[PDB]
């Protein structure tokens, strides 16, 4: 309510730059820190600005602070995929331990890979144990593709995940779907997404 | 070498929740601003208290002090949590800040008193604790001197904006600082605490500025038991002062009180004790003496 | 920690019975700065009493100046009454023209 | 370095929960926050030295405690599901900089009967993906656990791998209605078709589940859901 970050969520394609904004109403505004936080992890500081009109730099991160507008921007040059995190903006109202810190609610950065030759398909996988149990695997689609959740509350659908086979320098998207019901086929288990025309559904 | 400008802040803390901070500002004997805790805005007490600043610069100066007033309140409260339970409420703190000004010559000052004892000043670059100040203040001064920003602005406020302002203020209120109000004197007498003596009292009231001279005289001989009083203020920014002389009863006749002041030229005021004028002044102020000292 | 308050009561102009004047009550040398002051005529409190701004001196001692319009007579009593923490009961000091 | 303890805790409404924090920097000043989706960190209690504890902005529900310079404790003498949160510690000297610890995830639930460890299955790559892409994806499925304090790793011939791995960043709820619902998580391992077609190659999916401790009493007849490791195995095949 007194530190506000914007956008609330940002997606960008790998290798491009991204800009993240901090607007605050803290008085007095002594210094502005930016944190990177991986999911589950803690708070890695990146940079801290203190002057009334400031630019700082740490490698691929650079930041402005204009205390007149009470506004900071964090620029990431050439996003890598390690860079997806919440970025958190913090303002301290003193130059000393008498200060209180004021925290942004964070911005969610999502770096998505460029899929050169998409090869979209939905495979059926079988349990190793003879359980008749089965999961549906949507894989190798383009990144601009969003995978939607469930019309039916007994189908389950994860979100898209990106893996990297570093040895072959090849990356792919995927999302698993499964159900315990009877009238359930992988061919139409992602009904509710925008599925490419040339998607390969191998018939069982 | 003869004018001194003082921001007197007095701040009171009663418990972890109750505070108030009231300031006044003097230029010589002349009060020039007021700011009470319940007022969001500084208040002028002369029509020239803005000095020679524009409104855009005065209002900025004002806005910074408003931020300062609110932050100093939290800071002292945080310092009390830091020292707990060593120091605790009630707590009273006084700041005296400004610049005396010599003929383009300035010296500036900022002095703090904790429970009525002078204890800390800002000097050069940092807050420092004075000789004889209690050791426990060391840590609080460490934490306030961590704040490089406030050190930068205080440095600006003493080294540059204080003289700057006060020189404008000196031109802006010339005629008031040089105003000349004529004193007037009357006589009275009281029992001395020594049996058989009397304490004669030359009252002098209504003079501005403050320098004055009052002697009980027997002819050409300054009476040297003449005891000069404290200067006491009038509500109209004039001064008041009595001079006493302890005589033996009967020894009054021939004594006169003489007053020299800037506002008279060289035409000094002189009251002869036994004179007809005194006798008439005296029977206009007779009374029943009930509740005398 | 505490300092007992001094009180001084004196007129602005030469006292002349029946001539209007201004009676000052100048309280000094007290700490803490919190203080109640009244000025009294014949034991009742004067209501139209104006007070300066609290201040303090080059030695951190507080002070404050009360006053009101008043006319001295041969028999009416005038006093300044001060209530402060340093004293169990408030101090009343009457105005003595001759002091 | 700032350290916290425990780092995952399951408490029951009404119970006393103590969160310790330890700092070896000789900093007089320590701090406790909690983080919740929607706000940044909110300050609960702080402390300017040993023997001092001071309320922050949202102290209701907690006592604090500072017995030594190095240790700072957040007490929840009466646990509430409002106090489910991630709790971060921090210290600092006189300067403006605070040094944050790694966090502590605490869940306060109604009944420790609702705690369930995960079941794990490994799903084998389809022939269609193999013949078509020349790659082979194993899928790991972790089902029916509560709470979602989990880490999933992949182990091929007994060594953890990250190349070709992808784990869902958040679990997914099995019955979204109920507030006490059990979670499911999924992960992928992608290898070359020839790596999977080699029968001397071993694939194990592994789930760390953070749950009860021995101090917690266990009344039910199902096995006490203590913190533990569930796994599922699959062997490559050449057909
Ligand atoms: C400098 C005068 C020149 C200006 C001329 C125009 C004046 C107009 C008039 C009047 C209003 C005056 C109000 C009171 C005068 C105060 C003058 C000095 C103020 C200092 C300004 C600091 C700038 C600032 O922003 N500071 C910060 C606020 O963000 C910061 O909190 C302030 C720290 C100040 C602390 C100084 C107190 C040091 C001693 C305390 C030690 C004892 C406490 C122990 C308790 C356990
Ligand atoms: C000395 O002055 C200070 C500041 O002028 C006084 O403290 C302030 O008192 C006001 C009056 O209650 C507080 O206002 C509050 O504002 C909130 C804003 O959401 C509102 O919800 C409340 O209903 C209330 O009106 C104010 O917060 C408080 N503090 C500050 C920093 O302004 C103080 O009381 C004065 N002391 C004496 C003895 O008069
Ligand atoms: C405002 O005026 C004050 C004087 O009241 C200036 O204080 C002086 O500041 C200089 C540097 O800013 C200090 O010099 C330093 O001295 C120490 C040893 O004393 C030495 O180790 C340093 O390398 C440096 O030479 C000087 O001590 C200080 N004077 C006093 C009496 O403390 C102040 O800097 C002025 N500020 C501005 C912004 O004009
Ligand atoms: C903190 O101290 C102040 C200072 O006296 C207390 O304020 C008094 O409050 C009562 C009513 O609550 C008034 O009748 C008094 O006139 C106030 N005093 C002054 C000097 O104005 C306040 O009550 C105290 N509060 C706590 C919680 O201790």
């Amino acid at each position: 309510t007194q530190v506000e970050q914007s956008p609330q969520s940002l997606v960008v394609r790998q290798g491009e730059n991204s800009v993240l904004q901090c607007n605050y109403s803290v008085t007095p505004d002594n210094h502005l820190r930016w944190f990177k936080q991986d999911t589950g992890k803690g708070l890695v500081s990146l940079t801290v600005l203190v002057d009334q009109k400031d630019k700082t730099s740490n490698g691929r991160y650079s930041a402005t602070l204009d205390k007149d507008a009470k506004h900071s921007t964090l620029h990431i040059t050439a996003t890598l995929l390690d860079d997806t995190a919440t970025y958190i903006c913090v303002v301290g109202d003193r130059g000393s331990a008498l200060g209180r810190l004021h925290f942004g609610a964070g911005t969610q950065l999502i770096v998505i890979p460029d899929i050169q030759n998409p090869d979209p398909a939905v495979y059926q996988l079988r349990d190793s144990k003879s359980s008749d149990k089965s999961v549906c695997l949507f894989t190798d689609f383009d990144s601009q593709t969003n995978v939607s959740q469930s019309k039916d509350s007994d189908v389950y659908i994860t979100d898209k995940c990106v893996l990297d086979m570093r040895s072959m320098d090849f990356k792919s998207n995927s999302a698993v779907a499964w159900s315990n019901k009877s009238d359930f086929a992988c061919a139409n288990a992602f009904n509710n997404s925008i599925i490419p025309e040339d998607t390969f559904f191998p018939s069982p | 070498k003869n004018y001194t400008f003082r921001c007197l802040q007095m701040s009171s803390f009663a418990n972890r929740s109750w505070s108030r901070t009231d300031s006044v500002v003097w230029l010589g004997d002349l009060q020039t601003h007021r700011w009470s805790n319940d007022s969001a805005t500084i208040s002028f007490t002369k029509p020239w208290s803005q000095g020679k600043l524009s409104n855009q610069q005065w209002e900025k100066l004002q806005h910074m002090f408003q931020v300062y007033r609110v932050s100093f309140t939290r800071d002292i409260q945080e310092l009390v949590k830091m020292m707990s339970p060593k120091e605790d409420y009630p707590i009273e703190i006084q700041l005296s800040a400004g610049c005396e000004m010599y003929p383009n010559a300035s010296e500036s000052f900022l002095h703090v008193a904790f429970q009525g004892k002078y204890v800390v000043r800002f000097w050069g670059t940092s807050w420092q604790t004075v000789p004889g100040a209690p050791s426990w203040l060391d840590l609080p001064i460490k934490v306030l001197n961590a704040d490089q920003g406030t050190s930068a602005t205080v440095q600006m406020l003493l080294n540059d904006t204080c003289p700057l302002f006060v020189r404008g203020l000196l031109e802006a209120g010339k005629s008031d600082l040089e105003k000349q109000e004529k004193p007037v004197a009357w006589l009275s007498s009281v029992p001395s605490s020594a049996h058989g003596h009397r304490q004669l009292v030359c009252h002098v009231s209504g003079f501005y500025p403050k320098p004055v001279w009052v002697m009980w005289m027997r002819g050409d001989q300054e009476q040297q038991g003449t005891h000069r009083g404290d200067f006491l203020p009038n509500a109209d920014e004039t001064w008041y002062l009595q001079a006493t002389l302890d005589v033996e009863a009967g020894e009054e006749a021939g004594l006169a009180c003489r007053v020299k002041h800037s506002s008279l030229g060289g035409q000094d005021i002189i009251l002869y004790w036994g004179s007809l004028h005194h006798i008439l002044d005296a029977q206009k102020m007779v009374w029943n003496h009930r509740h005398h000292h | 920690i505490q300092k007992t308050p001094q009180i001084q009561v004196y007129s602005r102009h030469p006292p002349e019975n029946g001539k209007p004047n201004i009676l000052n009550c100048y309280v000094t040398q007290f700490h803490p700065p919190h203080i109640e002051i009244q000025m009294l005529k014949n034991g009742k409190k004067i209501p139209k009493v104006e007070m300066s701004d609290m201040s303090f001196s080059k030695d951190w001692s507080f002070y404050i100046l009360a006053h009101t319009e008043f006319t001295p007579t041969e028999t009416d009593t005038y006093a300044c009454r001060v209530k402060h923490a340093s004293m169990a009961e408030p101090k009343t000091v009457y105005w003595d023209r001759d002091m | 370095a700032v350290t916290q303890s425990p780092r995952n805790k399951v408490a029951v409404t009404g119970g006393k929960v103590t969160l310790s924090c330890n700092q070896t920097n000789n900093h007089n000043n320590m701090y406790w926050y909690r983080q919740d989706t929607g706000h940044g960190l909110r300050l609960i209690h702080y402390s300017y030295g040993a023997g001092s504890t001071e309320k922050g902005d949202i102290p209701d529900g907690y006592k604090a405690s500072r017995p030594s310079q190095e240790n700072f404790s957040l007490i929840l003498e009466l646990a509430t599901p409002s106090q489910t949160s991630v709790y971060f510690c921090a210290s600092g000297d006189e300067g403006y900089t605070q040094y944050f610890g790694p966090g502590t995830r605490l869940l306060v639930l109604e009944d420790l009967k609702n705690v369930f460890p995960p079941e794990v299955a490994v799903f084998e790559p389809s022939e269609a993906e193999i013949s078509h892409t020349q790659k082979a994806t194993l899928v790991c499925l972790a089902t029916g656990f509560y709470p979602d304090h989990v880490e999933l790793s992949w182990w091929v011939n007994g060594k953890e791998v990250h190349s070709g791995v992808c784990t869902d960043p958040q679990p997914l709820k099995e019955q979204p209605a109920l507030n006490d619902s059990r979670y499911a998580l999924s992960s992928r391992l992608r290898v070359s078709a020839t790596f999977w077609q080699n029968p001397r190659n071993h694939f194990r999916c592994q789930v760390q589940f953070y749950g009860l401790s021995e101090n917690d009493e266990w009344t039910q007849d199902r096995a006490k859901p203590v913190t533990q490791i569930v796994s599922a195995e699959a062997w490559g095949r050449a057909d």
